[PDB]
């Protein structure tokens, strides 16, 4: 059935404080091997 | 540097005693006010040569150009970063 009158995100009055950096921490997993400049800092 | 464009020729700085009275700089040097202008270094060394004045000569000294590129302030791997701006 199509519906068009209820407001489908609703999932942002469940979110807490840590909820961003809980995603990215779960993301954190799927990501590429950074690429490196060489040196551990600008200041090395 | 509008300052550093001309010669100067001056003489040594000869003795600077406190006034009796009042405490002011007394000076029996004629030439401590002295201080000539000159366009060149050979123009000050004919003049001095000229009055039998012994001379040194100190050469001009410029500053060296400098390569400056701000892109270098946020490089990839240099440690020319800057840390903040």
């Amino acid at each position: 059935p199509f519906d068009n009158t209820t407001y489908k995100n609703l999932q942002h009055h469940d979110y807490s404080t840590y909820t961003f950096l809980d995603l990215n921490l779960d993301l954190s997993k799927f990501r590429m091997p950074q690429p490196s400049s060489g040196r551990e800092s600008p200041r090395h | 540097v509008n300052n550093t464009k001309k010669w100067k020729m001056e003489f040594d700085t000869r003795e600077r005693w406190e006034n009796p009275l009042m405490g002011w700089a007394s000076t029996a040097d004629p030439l401590s006010n002295l201080v000539l202008t000159f366009s060149t270094k050979e123009d000050a060394i004919a003049f001095a040569e000229k009055n039998g004045w012994s001379y040194d000569v100190e050469e001009r000294k410029v500053p060296k150009p400098k390569s400056k590129s701000y892109g270098a302030n946020f490089s990839w791997n240099k440690r020319t970063r800057v840390s903040t701006k």
